[PDB]
């Protein structure tokens, strides 16, 4: 009905990434919480079932994280801790809600766990303005150099809203990141007003604001 | 255990659309079915094959007969689109189907609006000259975005995006031309040529 | 980024407050080892966080005295025991006062005053400190430092001593003494220092080296001699000796070390019948169900992967991720038909109609409940196959009850024969091909174990690896357990065989179960190394020996004796200098 | 403190058994022990 899980993660390959999938919306112990991998590029692939009252779960063969699927009873929390990591590892893990028979039956997984299993580093933003050329002159910001995904880009801190088109990162020559968000101005809000794309990049910590000028 | 479904499914508004889980060796009566829009959790179109569980539209619907397990979807909608996935049941773990992309036609095609970008005065400081250009509620996602170094062919240092999905149910594209500020400012105009269904467009900032 | 450069002899420290003289003394303690990586920082025109491991090291080169702080700690939230330390116009300024802490915790300098360099309250280098459970007050020049927390001691050592040299840690050897002993009791993770905002500075990180020292009359230690720098080093260490006179001497003893494992178990053969259980055409009933006891075999639990396999793959007891090595004991799988949804009424902490009457299982139980349909098969419809509807009560663990007597519901007595109040407690399941898939009879078998606690019969299914040869490995056959280095072999084994052995009893050779033939055996390497050196009174060049060994596993030389390293080969021969082995005499001429 | 005298001792937590004296051998400042090639107790510092 409802999970709650882990954050966006960058692991390294035979690290383990500790997914929390807890529940919310509904009870933990009436249902198998399935685990499901989406790796960027990929379809779902199943890794394992969880059942809520027995530590016992039946998991992949396939791709064998030695993943152990943990029942906490206290906080509700079907925990999927991925070990054997590897760059294939980087995926969306969608816990899946589902009866206790052999009764399969999921519907709202969690939202997503996007976790990156990589051997490179959490590395947020370099943010950078972008130059303007009736009445409405083009700028923006281009999101630069930054791993791993997702990235929200906010402008003005909550000060701009409208006008803005966000188009999600290139992959690039480096295999990294530059996303560029765009909002739409008026020629005579140029000079009067301040344009500033908050580019936040939370696994490694980064928060650079900057000013978008003509 | 083991069964697929075709890649996708490209088809047209108001025709209907049965997405294919065909399961190889040993079936049983129960499977499931999704749609997933990109990057979201996969919610169930159906349950036990039989059975389009509570809040899945009647477009949506299920059945299955020995290996042949169906989603029959009706009469497409432009913001339907989505990855569409099965599940087998039992016989041992499952091979989640590798999914339907929803690919609907007669949807508006557009000139993609070209945002064009120089380097941020950082950018040409810093020495990484990235002059970026941008695509805009165009249909389908396609696109070949041929930079244009004054006039000459860029063979290398410019970034393409592969389309992608927007608010809009339209497409949008991001591309950069990355540079060393020299590479920037010795040559006057980058222009953003972009070939969509054939046609190039041009947006450019002179440098 | 780091610049890296060459420890040198830095680093060395009264290991405590005793006293000696003349005397080489062996001390095993954290120090900064010789000769190695030291990650340096700059104060140009800068002091990140670093590790602290188990302890650090420190150093500056200062003129102008602008490096003057360290702040140390877990977290730098205040969620520790804050560190600090400041020194203050000469006058030393300590605390673990702890606060709330900032981004660029520094120090101000201001240029050309009266008072020099100003901001010397400058100090935004956190919030404010609260809790105090300590306090106290008080190019040409170089700093050194220590710091190490053991047993809820940070300590500190020094020495404030000049020197000529820009570039890096001069060459030379300083002891250090302790200045202070901090009680403080925190665990510190992490630190960063604090410079003086308008000054080069060194870390490297303890390491528990082995020092020969030397102290002297007045007991400065004036000299020492890491243990494993190198092989001279070790020899220095046996001796208790800075001199090593001529001849070889004995020093180590290495070991070749394992490369994976070998797990063995016979493959095909014989296993554990989970095929006789589970394919078995007709299971018993769910009032009366078939306890197979499995014993002493490997497990079949690979095989149930391709088939019609299961409705589910159920395990209540353990994981069966653990099943494959996991060891059982006593194995019991639970062979029975049910109607479908009594699947969900065999598990644990399930209450229905199957749980309560005529089938049982713990709530604690240790198994894995399996079932399939059987729609497909039993059914023509089925009428084999039946349940007890219902008894007085409630079931206990693993009670089979076949009674077929008849439920009197009423007070009148049933006299054998049913009636008014007299209920057939066994209800039969007609499956019809026309009814559903909850209806289905599910082929069911439960795994019934004790896990541990009873010995040794059967184990967990085959985790038998493949084998390798010729190289040192660790391996474990069939319970047998050694290591060695496996090879071929042509000792015909007998064939109800299993062990070689020895004229010492040690184990000389194996067969391999999965493919019968005959493996020996070997122990690693062995060899002592012997360092072979003309005086320390001549050079510092040694010469190991690897003794008694092929040279693999280490200018290289092979002797009779063993690996030679670090000697060429003549085909000279003269009078014997250093005697070696064999009739092989090293010496130090060109 | 008496010297030349054969004594029982505590000092500062160190304690042992033996005939107290006046010695030349210098100590170091932070040193509180002396000692001998057995790790013996030899000299000590009287801290007072
Ligand atoms: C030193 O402090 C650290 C953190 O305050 C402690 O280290 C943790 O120890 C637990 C197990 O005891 C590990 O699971 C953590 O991963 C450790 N964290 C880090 C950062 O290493 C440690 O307990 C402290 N030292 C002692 C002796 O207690
Ligand atoms: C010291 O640093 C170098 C890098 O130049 C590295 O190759 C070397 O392994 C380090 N020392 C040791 C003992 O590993
Ligand atoms: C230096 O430290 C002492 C320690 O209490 C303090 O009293 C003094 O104000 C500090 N500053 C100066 C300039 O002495
Ligand atoms: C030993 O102490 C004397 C004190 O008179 C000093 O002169 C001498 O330098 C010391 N020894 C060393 C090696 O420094
Ligand atoms: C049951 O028979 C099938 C053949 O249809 C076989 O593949 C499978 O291994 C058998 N099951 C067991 C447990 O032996
Ligand atoms: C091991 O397996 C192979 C093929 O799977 C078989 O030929 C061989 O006989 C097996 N070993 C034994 C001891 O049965
Ligand atoms: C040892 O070294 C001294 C000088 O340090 C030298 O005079 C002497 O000859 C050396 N010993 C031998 C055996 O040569
Ligand atoms: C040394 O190892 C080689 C294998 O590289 C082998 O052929 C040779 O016989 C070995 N000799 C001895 C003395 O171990
Ligand atoms: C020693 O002499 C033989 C031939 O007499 C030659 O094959 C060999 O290489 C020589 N050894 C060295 C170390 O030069
Ligand atoms: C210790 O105190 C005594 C008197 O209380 C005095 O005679 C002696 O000089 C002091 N020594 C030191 C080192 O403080």
């Amino acid at each position: 009905v409802q999970l709650v899980q882990s954050g966006a993660e960058v692991k390294k390959p035979g690290a383990t990434v500790k997914i929390s999938c807890k529940v919310s919306g509904y009870s933990f112990s009436n249902y198998y919480i399935h685990w499901v991998k989406q790796a960027p590029g990929k379809s779902l692939e199943w890794i394992g079932y969880i059942d809520p009252f027995n530590g016992g779960t039946s998991d992949n063969l396939k791709f064998k994280g030695a993943a152990t699927l943990t029942a906490d009873t206290s906080t509700d929390t079907a925990y999927m801790e991925l070990s054997s990591l590897r760059s294939e590892d980087t995926a969306v893990y969608y816990c899946a809600r589902s009866e206790y028979d052999p009764y399969y039956v999921m519907d709202y997984w969690g939202q997503g766990t996007t976790v990156t299993v990589s051997s490179a580093s959490t590395k947020g933003p370099s943010v950078f303005p972008l130059a303007p050329s009736g009445g409405t002159a083009a700028l923006g910001c281009l999101v630069k150099d930054y791993f791993p995904e997702p990235v929200t880009v906010s402008w003005n801190s909550g000060a701009l809203t409208s006008g803005v088109h966000t188009f999600p990162a290139v992959l690039q020559s480096s295999g990294l990141y530059s996303l560029s968000s765009v909002v739409t101005v008026p020629s005579s809000s140029l000079g009067t007003q301040t344009y500033i794309c908050n580019v936040n990049h939370k696994p490694s910590n980064t928060k650079v604001d900057k000013k978008v000028e003509p | 255990i083991v069964l697929t479904q075709s890649p996708f499914q490209s088809v047209s508004p108001k025709e209907k659309v049965t997405i294919t889980c065909r399961a190889s060796q040993s079936i049983s009566s129960n499977l499931h079915w999704y749609q997933q829009k990109p990057d979201q959790s996969p919610k169930l179109l159906i349950k036990y094959a039989s059975q389009s569980i509570s809040g899945i539209p009647s477009r949506f619907s299920g059945s299955g007969s020995g290996t042949d397990f169906t989603l029959t979807i009706n009469s497409l909608e432009a913001e339907d689109f989505g990855i569409y996935f099965c599940q087998q049941t039992n016989f041992w773990p499952y091979i989640f189907g590798q999914g339907t992309k929803l690919e609907i036609l007669k949807r508006t095609v557009a000139a993609p609006s070209v945002f064009i970008f120089p380097p941020s005065d950082e950018q040409l400081k810093s020495g990484t000259a990235s002059v970026v250009c941008l695509l805009n509620n165009f249909y389908p996602r396609e696109a070949k975005v041929q930079w244009k170094v004054d006039n000459a062919l860029q063979s290398g240092n410019s970034e393409s995006v592969t389309e992608q999905d927007s608010k809009d149910s339209t497409y949008s594209l991001s591309s950069t031309l990355t540079l060393s500020k020299a590479d920037y400012e010795k040559h006057k105009v980058y222009a953003c040529e972009v070939t969509h269904q054939g046609l190039s467009s041009t947006k450019s900032f002179n440098r | 980024p780091p610049a890296y450069t060459n420890s040198f002899t830095r680093g060395v420290y009264y290991p405590d407050k005793v006293f000696r003289s003349s005397v080489l003394h062996s001390t095993q303690d954290l120090f900064l080892p010789f000769f190695s990586n030291v990650t340096w920082f700059h104060a140009i025109h800068d002091n990140p966080v670093l590790p602290f491991n188990d302890g650090v090291y420190f150093a500056s080169t200062e003129k102008s005295n602008i490096i003057r702080g360290w702040i140390f700690g877990t977290t730098l939230d205040s969620k520790t025991q804050s560190l600090l330390i400041v020194n203050n116009a000469t006058n030393v300024v300590i605390k673990v006062c702890e606060f709330q802490f900032c981004n660029d915790p520094f120090l101000g300098v201001y240029y050309h005053k009266n008072n020099k360099s100003w901001m010397e309250s400058e100090f935004r280098v956190y919030s404010s400190a609260n809790n105090c459970t300590f306090e106290y007050v008080s190019f040409k020049n170089l700093r050194e430092f220590v710091f190490k927390n053991i047993d809820g001691y940070f300590k500190i050592y020094s020495k404030h001593t000049p020197i000529n040299l820009v570039r890096d840690l001069p060459q030379g050897f300083s002891a250090l003494e302790p200045l202070v002993d901090l009680p403080i009791g925190i665990n510190i993770t992490r630190f960063q220092t604090l410079l003086a905002l308008h000054a080069a500075y060194y870390v490297g990180y303890l390491q528990p080296r082995t020092f020969l020292l030397k102290y002297n009359e007045n007991g400065t230690i004036t000299d020492a001699v890491d243990c494993a720098l190198d092989p001279l080093s070790e020899t220095k260490c046996t001796l208790k000796s800075f001199t090593v006179e001529k001849g070889i001497y004995q020093t180590s003893n290495f070991r070749v070390q394992p490369t994976e494992s070998i797990v063995r178990f016979p493959n095909i053969t014989n296993l554990c019948p989970f095929g006789e259980v589970f394919n078995a055409t007709r299971f018993a009933s769910v009032y009366a169900w078939n306890r197979k006891r499995i014993s002493n075999c490997v497990a079949d639990y690979s095989v149930l992967y391709n088939s019609a396999s299961f409705s589910t793959f159920k395990c209540y007891g353990v994981s069966p991720t653990k099943l494959n090595d996991l060891c059982f004991t006593n194995v019991y799988a639970d062979s029975f038909v049910i109607r479908g949804d009594e699947v969900r009424q065999i598990a644990p902490g399930q209450t229905g109609k199957i749980a309560d009457y005529n089938y049982k299982l713990p709530d604690d139980f240790t198994g894995c409940v399996i079932a399939w349909n059987s729609n497909n098969l039993d059914s023509k419809g089925n009428y084999n196959y039946l349940y007890r509807l219902f008894r007085k009560s409630n079931l206990k663990p693993f009670e089979r009850d076949i009674s077929t007597e008849i439920y009197q519901a009423g007070s009148t007595p049933c006299n054998g024969v049913e009636g008014f109040n007299c209920y057939f407690p066994l209800q039969s399941y007609g499956f019809q091909p026309t009814n559903g898939v909850g209806y289905q009879p599910y082929r069911v078998v439960v795994l019934s174990f004790e896990l541990l606690h009873a010995p040794a019969t059967v184990c967990g299914p085959k985790k038998s690896t493949n084998l390798v040869k010729n190289k040192c490995v660790n391996f474990n056959f069939n319970g047998l357990t050694g290591t060695g280095v496996l090879t071929e072999s042509n000792k015909k084994f007998l064939p109800f065989q299993q062990f070689g052995r020895d004229i010492a009893d040690t184990t000389d050779a194996v067969r391999d179960p999965q493919t019968l033939e005959i493996l020996d055996i070997t122990p690693c390497s062995f060899g002592g190394v012997s360092v072979i050196t003309p005086g320390t009174n001549t050079s510092n060049q040694v010469a190991v020996l690897y003794q008694d060994v092929n040279c693999t596993e280490v200018n290289v030389f092979q002797t009779r004796a063993g690996c030679l390293i670090g000697a060429e080969h003549v085909n000279n021969s003269y009078e014997c200098d250093i005697p070696i082995g064999a009739g092989i005499c090293a010496s130090y001429q060109t």
